[PDB]
RNA sequence: ACGAGACUCUGGCAUGCUAACUAGUUACGCGACCCCGGUCGGCGUAACUUCUUAGAGGGACAAGUGGCGUUCAGCCACCCGAGAUUGAGCAAUAACAGGUCUGUGAUGCCCUUAGAUGUCCGGGGCUGCACGCGCGCUACACUGACUGGCUCAGCGUGUGCCUACCCUACGCCGGCAGGCGCGGGUAACCCGUUGAACCCCAUUCGUGAUGGGGAUCGGGGAUUGCAAUUAUUC
């Protein structure tokens, strides 16, 4: 019965807004919900070489991937999360429910 | 005790800041006590910081030096304050006492520069900064190759400081400085 | 360079000359005793231990790095 | 009697001291330990600051458990300073007045700010061609 | 009364070392004589009964956080590794010279393995460590 | 070093020349005026705006302004 | 006992080499080769000879406890890990030199890379680097 | 004969068993994150597999 | 009109808002231990968001005063204040015979194209040494070295579509390198509460090329790899 839901993007406002609307449909059947716990976030650091050979003055990069998680429980059956997993979704999230 | 303060077991009171002009630039007195030479630093940022700034946490901050030693705060403090039982077991007046008349005779007056050498009058801020740092570095080498410990040479030269008597180092560059700079005066 | 030939134990004058003279000065550390008397500053430390069962040197500030001595009280 | 419970944060450098205070007795001690007994002994005197400006009387209702974590040596130090001083100023102004908590704030504001004002000094990020944050690699001509 | 907590742990160190010259029965190894802390360092210690030492700092290690195994115990009693012309790096302890004090504190009953792994102090071992915390405490009082 | 370009004083007279009496004095108060009657993209740039404001002000109740 | 005693010494010329008799006697057997710092503290625990006291206040029949140890490690339970010539090539003796075969076996080993022209060998002769070291730019002194 | 003498190294490891993707070659390899592409091929394409210079 | 600015990411303050059994705390209730109280990363629970983390917002503007300035643009000073200039990124017009055909299935053109400058397999070299130069590292000691004890972090990464190749706790064996058996981690979970050094405390040495220095070089032992001799490392 206790069902977690994740909440895993790149774009901030794509992951906050998703978050948010995935919770209105849950208060309008007014079911044992849990809030949005928000991990610490994981960046992806990159710093390489400018030029393609060796030549000249050492200039380096700032590649970054600043990729947020979110995790929401609920004490909920499968079959009414299934009515509200398949509205409100945008492509840049990554979803995986967790049944169990 | 929340009236008076104890520098470890020295007492706040009782020294009279002999020179008029360094009086402005040695915070040492009823404004400017600290149980301890170690603040959390905040002294080095603005221009006119570094004049309210407690004496011996001055050269405690001047004392880390020649490399293997910079930021190593933790140890010249363990220094001091073993180099100040030094000076009253010698003494047995206020050890501090002695540092006051160490910064004030060994800052020399006029000093000549790049202008062909004018010879002109340092600021007291100057002086001060001279002052504790011709001593400085002179027990740096006092106890460089020599049985006799870093505690000691920092206690050493300014009782030779205190009454000028030209065996420390900083009372001899301070004296040759100024006879360079009465050359081209 | 100059060699400081200090001595590794004591003589029978040396040592004599430490159960008097050392409770005179008013600064006594290893590395002012040892520079004074020329000993090793091994044996300097290693002089002032039995001091302390002879109760002619009084003990002040005891450290790692720093140890130092003086005479008694006055009286 | 009533749960007077006072929890202050403050931070330093990166090190995170956070406090718990209780109507207790005269007692105060860090993670278990007692304040003197916090190595290096040489920081001594700057644990005692908030015990002798303040007097012994003002921890005589309060005792107060010390939770730190995170920084280095010396900002553990000076963590533990600035988390309990404005402990005891939050306890005094919960439960009692604010004219028996400004006469212990104008004392803690003639020594030191740190202890109620952390430092918003952050070590700067090194740059590339650098070893350091201003420092640059050395140069060769020719 | 108090605990080990309110001690300096400078003069505990040797305290808990002077509990096993009454015993005399922890099967001290053979090889102690000759051997070297660990790979970081090049000597022998100075106190005789070394392993008397080290030993007696381990059931207050032990105090503080349990479950502690045997690659737990090379952290903390590891050390700088000088390598000399290089640039240093740390270095773990020996693994035997921990795993032969939690063998030596197991023929005396005074740590147990937790579950799921681990060798913590047990509550009768808690019972006389509250006595040498004692000796210390009313003697400097 | 603190100097204002263009798009901080050519903006802060329009603030004027429309809106006299829907500002006061106090920078806070038009700064929330001026987030209503103007869409300034950015944070800073709001006080920005609004700082140069209350400055002109302190002209206007005092003499009269090009 | 903290005077210079009777029996003093100050060189012991034992094994046919000097030893100072200023140092700790830990420290003091470095004279000799084949015992540096980690060969001297163990070889003074194998049997019960006090180590705080200097290199002049030893008696004389226990320094030749200190030699029945010293070329024979073997007998007094000393592993083989700590030895200076572990698996000699010829017998597999397990031994330790001190000052007198250790040059002595340094000229064999030698001519056991030489008369067999090894490349390790080789690089002995001529007195290069042998231990696979940059040659380029160091060792300037030696040579010129 | 001539099939086991063409490929018979090992060639589980190492750099010549490794190499780009989108350049082909055995220099400046990104092999961080299961990239495996070449790092003057990692400039072009930062932005086709996202990254973005932030800092 | 561009560039500067603005802008972005980060750094600092908000016991206010939103919530966390993979974040922590507060209690309560036992267990353990000392003389009601004391301690515990021992064990559960309901209230909390102080600490955990990151979402929105809010906060600083030369804003207020005092000089100074056309009294304009502004500057110096004070107070309140977590901030009275955090750091970087981005970065024009025109230009160089700057560099790269050794990043390319980016390429004009040229050489070669079967006895191949294509391709692969073996081994060697790119490490080679009279000499000069560049960036470096550890040192030249006593503020030290050496040996015990005590005690503090913050950034990251980890089982690979190919890929047969991971990060590691724990339990033993061995002085060490290392080895063997179980368990967990595709990760705020396990590693990891990341028990880092410096440090601090206390020994020992004592101005000696010494216990500073670790270059050179001999002997033994293990890992990786099919393969390390020109010593892969240890």
């Amino acid at each position: 019965h206790r069902i977690r839901i994740t909440l895993t993007s790149r774009n901030v406002k794509s992951l906050e807004k998703v978050c948010a609307d995935l919770i209105r449909g849950a208060k309008e059947k007014n079911l044992k919900v849990k809030g949005p716990v928000r991990m610490p976030t994981k960046t992806l650091r990159i710093t390489t070489r400018k030029t393609p050979c060796g030549e000249g003055s050492k200039t380096w990069d700032r590649f970054q991937m600043r990729i947020h998680k979110r995790l929401i429980d609920l004490h909920s059956p499968s079959e009414i999360v299934k009515q509200i997993t398949s509205i409100s979704i945008e492509p840049g999230v990554e979803v995986e429910v967790t049944i169990a | 005790t929340p009236d008076i303060k104890l520098f470890g077991k020295w007492s706040t009171d009782d020294v009279q800041i002999n020179d008029i002009s360094l009086q402005d630039y040695i915070a040492v007195k009823e404004k400017y006590a600290k149980y301890l030479p170690h603040s959390a630093g905040r002294y080095a940022a603005k221009r006119f910081r570094k004049a309210q700034c407690p004496i011996v946490e001055r050269l405690t901050n001047s004392m880390m030096m020649h490399g293997r030693n910079n930021g190593k705060k933790l140890m010249t403090v363990r220094i001091v304050k073993h180099a100040f039982e030094i000076i009253h077991l010698l003494t047995g007046e206020n050890p501090l006492q002695v540092l006051v008349n160490a910064i004030i005779n060994s800052g020399p007056r006029e000093d000549s520069t790049r202008i062909r050498r004018q010879a002109v009058d340092v600021s007291p801020l100057r002086r001060v900064n001279q002052a504790i740092w011709l001593l400085c570095t002179g027990a740096r080498e006092a106890a460089f190759r020599n049985i006799k410990t870093i505690a000691e040479c920092l206690a050493d030269e300014l009782i030779n400081a205190a009454k000028g008597s030209s065996n420390s180092y900083a009372i001899k560059k301070k004296d040759e400085l100024e006879r360079v700079a009465k050359s081209n005066r | 360079r100059d060699k400081l030939n200090n001595l590794v134990l004591f003589d029978k004058a040396t040592y004599d000359k430490l159960c008097k003279e050392v409770p005179n000065y008013k600064l006594i550390t290893p590395a002012v005793v040892s520079e004074r008397l020329k000993i090793r500053g091994s044996l300097a430390r290693a002089a002032l231990q039995e001091l302390l069962s002879k109760g002619l040197i009084k003990l002040v500030s005891k450290h790692r790095a720093q140890v130092i001595y003086t005479r008694n009280t006055k009286g | 009697g009533p749960l007077q419970s006072v929890q202050v944060f403050g931070r330093k450098k990166t090190a995170t001291a956070v406090a718990h205070c209780k109507r207790g007795n005269g007692l105060i001690k860090v993670n278990g330990r007692p304040l003197e007994m916090i190595e290096p002994r040489t920081l001594q005197y700057k644990l005692l600051e908030p015990v002798l400006l303040l007097g012994k009387e003002r921890f005589a209702g309060v005792d107060i458990r010390v939770r730190v974590k995170g920084g280095g040596h010396v900002a553990q130090i000076y963590a533990i300073r600035q988390s309990i001083s404005k402990a005891l100023v939050a306890y005094y102004q919960k439960y009692v007045d604010e004219a028996s908590k400004k006469e212990i704030k104008d004392i803690l504001i003639q020594y030191d700010r740190t202890l109620l004002v952390a430092d918003p000094r952050r070590c700067e990020s090194k740059k590339f061609g650098g070893p350091g944050a201003r420092a640059r690699y050395q140069k060769s001509y020719r | 009364g108090v605990t080990v907590k309110d001690v300096n742990q400078q003069e505990f160190v040797r305290a808990l070392a002077a509990f096993l010259k009454k015993s005399g029965k922890l099967k001290v190894p053979e090889w102690v004589d000759t051997v070297k802390l660990a790979k970081h360092k090049e000597l022998a210690p100075y106190d005789e009964n070394w392993f008397y030492t080290r030993a007696a700092s381990t059931a207050r290690h032990l105090y503080l956080r349990g479950g502690a195994g045997v690659g737990s115990m090379t952290k903390i009693y590891g050390g700088r590794q000088r390598n000399g012309v290089m640039p240093s790096h740390f270095s773990r302890g020996s693994k035997s010279v921990a795993r032969r004090v939690l063998q030596a504190l197991e023929g005396l009953k005074m740590v147990e393995k937790d579950q799921d792994g681990g060798r913590k102090l047990t509550p009768q071992g808690q019972r006389d460590l509250d006595r040498i915390a004692g000796q210390v405490a009313a003697a400097k009082k | 070093g603190r100097v204002r370009t263009k798009t901080v004083k050519k903006a802060a007279r329009v603030i004027i020349e429309k809106y006299y009496t829907r500002l006061g004095n106090d920078f806070h108060t038009n700064k929330r005026v001026c987030e209503e009657i103007a869409i300034i993209p950015s944070k800073k740039l709001r006080n920005k705006i609004a700082g140069y404001v209350t400055h002109l002000m302190k002209r206007i109740q005092r003499g009269p302004v090009r | 006992s903290l005077v210079i005693p009777e029996k003093f010494q100050h060189i012991l010329r034992v094994l046919n080499t000097n030893i100072d008799g200023r140092r700790k006697i830990a420290f003091a057997i470095t004279a000799i080769k084949g015992v540096g710092r980690r060969y001297a503290h163990v070889v003074l625990r194998k049997a019960d000879i006090d180590l705080t006291k200097r290199a002049g206040e030893l008696t004389e029949d226990e320094v030749e406890r200190v030699i029945t140890i010293m070329q024979n490690p073997r007998q007094y339970k000393i592993p083989d890990w700590f030895l200076n010539r572990q698996k000699d090539v010829k017998d597999g003796k397990y031994s330790q030199v001190l000052a007198n075969g250790l040059d002595n076996k340094l000229r064999e080993d030698l001519e056991r890379l030489k008369k067999i022209r090894a490349h390790r060998g080789l690089r002995h002769f001529w007195g290069l680097r042998v231990r696979g070291q940059h040659t380029k730019t160091t060792g300037r002194r030696g040579r010129t | 004969g001539h099939q086991q003498l063409y490929w018979s190294h090992p060639r589980k490891f190492g750099q010549g068993s490794r190499s780009c993707r989108v350049c082909s070659n055995r220099h400046g390899l990104i092999r961080k994150y299961g990239l495996n592409m070449c790092r003057q091929c990692f400039r072009q394409y930062a932005k086709d597999i996202g990254f973005i210079k932030l800092d």
